[PDB]
């Protein structure tokens, strides 16, 4: 089965550095070229450096010149990447892909992609998060109201929510997380419940943060 | 530097449509260009490569057109699995991406419901102030949230995320977060967030005001 | 040229450009 | 003008070396990439090598890597093929061929290939033929008669068979021949004459083995 | 591995007719197919480079076709000179030929004139006994030969030779030898070689006696 394994992610600090590896199996590795492209959703996919299929020829972009390295084990059936000097600006998604074997004048079709491995780079260190409450307003705006709670300033990434332990969700929206000007992440999380049920339902959600090992349950109650 | 920009960056779609894809070119490109798939949480897939040629394995619904700096990729009749994200990708000059065309499932316009939450007081405690702002179940995504403060509007200090459609949803949501210091959210009564969609002839504002709601 | 071959090609050209 | 002409080619017993050789003339040498292809008759056209114009790149077929090598001097316009580990298996005929310069994005057709040299990878030793008549039928002689010889357990190829010294050449047919089990080979020379001179006319076949020193003379005669 | 496969692996044609010739692909090499003439005893002549490109020196009789996978060689008038066995080959990937289409001779049909000799009574010193069944001057090409020892076959204990096409009467030759011991040479009575050709409308038998 023709695949690409990435491996050698995580979370790092500005300065430190990172081995990435792209382990190749089900096709002949040693005669095909390799590129690694990074994927942000503020950048878009963008190109980081290819390797020649023996080594010999070497280009990168220019964001990444002098600290980043490309390299090929050949008898091994692995792609690298050494990253020195990490900045912040280096965090992505990080792809190696194969380059289509179709002749032609030019080359840069990707037909084999990698899963992908995470390079988040940042100053922030481990934090648990702090959850306020989204507290409901008058009832009978089309009968229902609107409540959740609000999970700031934790890292890193993920963080669960659940509401009521799991018990209610039907019309839970959890929102994408958000990184805030101070490096740490804030995310949303709301729920639509009838407005009758404001005074005789209790809802609570249920915060989760395994990088910090942080449990929080927090009752919403109207003001 | 060569540039790939699409159009559109969104489209609705329903399953049997033939949807057009543009891909504009900086600079005359000859037919050095490709075309990716990708879905939420998945790798790209190739689907055109020079233009048009077809890559193998891929069903032949999909098709690649044009030369120089004008491209197309089409989808004769879009199936279920075809909901994702498209990037055009040129390889004339080193290897530039398109900004992605994002595929989503038509459904009729819907306008957002407006909520607006104040800060907490255990976090006003803290030294901060949060004022959330909630537009439920809209579509399309397109969608423009305004923070005002005394009738000052609020720019920089304000961020968003929105949901995507699932097996339960096929609307869209928004949260908006205005972050203002204690000092600053104390200074001021009147806090609003004015919300601009499709689904609504007239922009709706939802308020409060500091102590008192 | 960053976009010429990297792959391996046996049925490259052997001759002398 | 434009030509290749091999040598090299052998009878060798397995697990000893041969080396081909593949005189160019009439072109710039040194500006080709050049192959080596061999051919029997049981798998046909069978690329063996490829060399660049340098001799930077070499390719090699699955069967031959590791105990074939493709060199090359341009300075004496020849091409080697050093052949070591020799198996039966590499027995067949074997081409050296140039790259034909048009341009495009492949290369390998071939506009100017070799005479052609044989090896021959055996464990049998040199033996001469033993040779047994075909005895024709005397009957029916208003009607033509078939006669001949069984040239049988003979190393290595070829053997001349002729008719009383060359006087007789109508209706002759020498088969090829066939490789037996034992290694040895086994060749049937016949010749079709009118059965009314079976009574007078006599009739010897000639088989001589050059790589034994073997000329045998068997005359045939009616058995019936 | 890009496998060849062409398609007759032989033709009978007479002169002036339009041959055509058919070799498919395993895998698409576009249009980096050459073809190739070889008469016997020579080295082969490339004909057709490209998929379509004339090699310089052939007449304008050859000419090529196809791309991808299915490709065709074709003669428009068949000159005496062109009879000959005719190789595709690939490029694409490595470079890999096909088995050849052979182009013979057309002639009216003839059958074998079948004989049966038995072994010399030299040979049967030896320990050996080779029995040999002759056909000389058949066409088409297409013959078969069945050993009978008494009325039982026999499988992998013979061999044969095929002369080429004649000269003069465009025919074939065939030689089978069957090969047994003289302790199984002198312990059966009946040997027969059945041949089955288009020239005979029943199969013929030629056999002996030991004695």
């Amino acid at each position: 089965q023709v695949q690409l394994v990435e491996s050698g992610g995580g979370v790092v600090q500005p300065g430190r550095s990172l081995r990435l590896s792209c382990a190749a199996s089900g096709f002949t590795f040693s005669s095909y070229g390799m590129h690694w492209v990074r994927q942000t959703t503020g950048k878009g996919l963008e190109w980081v450096a290819i390797i020649w299929h023996d080594g010999s020829k070497k280009y990168y972009a220019d964001s990444v010149k002098g600290r980043l390295t490309i390299s090929r084990d050949n008898s091994k059936n692995t792609l690298y990447l050494q990253m020195n000097s990490l900045r912040v600006e280096d965090t992505a998604l990080y792809y190696c892909a194969r380059v289509g074997d179709y002749s032609d004048f030019k080359y840069g079709a990707f037909d084999i992609w990698g899963q992908g491995t995470m390079v988040t780079v940042s100053s922030a260190s481990t934090k648990g998060p702090s959850v306020f409450p989204l507290a409901p307003s008058s009832k009978s705006s089309g009968g229902t109201a609107a409540l959740g709670c609000l999970v700031k300033d934790y890292f890193p990434e993920p963080v669960t929510v659940s509401w009521n332990s799991g018990a209610l969700t039907s019309g839970v929206h959890t929102f994408p997380a958000v990184l805030q000007s101070s490096g740490l992440y804030s995310l949303s999380s709301v729920v639509t419940v009838p407005s009758s049920s404001l005074g005789t339902q209790t809802y609570i959600c249920n915060v989760n943060h395994k990088p910090s090992n942080t449990k929080v349950d927090k009752k919403v109650e109207p003001k | 530097d060569i540039q790939m920009t699409q159009s559109p960056s969104t489209l609705s779609a329903s399953v049997g449509d033939r949807v057009t894809i543009t891909c504009r070119a900086s600079q005359s490109i000859s037919s050095w260009l490709a075309w990716y798939q990708q879905k939420p949480g998945k790798a790209p897939n190739l689907l055109i490569y020079k233009a048009s040629t077809l890559e193998s394995g891929v069903p032949s619904r999909f098709s690649g057109s044009g030369s120089g700096t004008e491209f197309t990729l089409t989808i004769s009749s879009l199936q279920p699995d075809d909901f994702a994200t498209y990037y055009c990708q040129q390889y004339n000059s080193y290897w530039t991406f398109g900004q992605g065309t994002r595929v989503e499932i038509k459904r009729t316009v819907a306008a957002p419901s407006v909520f607006i939450f104040p800060p907490s007081d255990e976090q006003l405690k803290s030294g901060t102030a949060s004022v959330v702002c909630l537009l439920n179940n809209f579509y399309p995504r397109e969608a423009k949230v305004q923070w005002k403060v005394d009738n000052a509007l609020q720019s920089g200090n304000s961020q968003e995320s929105v949901t995507e459609q699932d097996s339960k949803d096929s609307t869209y949501s928004l949260s908006s977060t205005l972050t203002l210091s204690k000092a600053d959210y104390e200074k001021h009564k009147v806090y609003a967030c004015e919300v601009t969609h499709q689904g609504l002839s007239s922009p709706v504002t939802k308020s409060f005001n500091r102590g008192e709601c | 040229n960053p976009n010429a071959n990297p792959n391996a090609n046996p049925n490259a050209n052997p001759n002398a450009n």
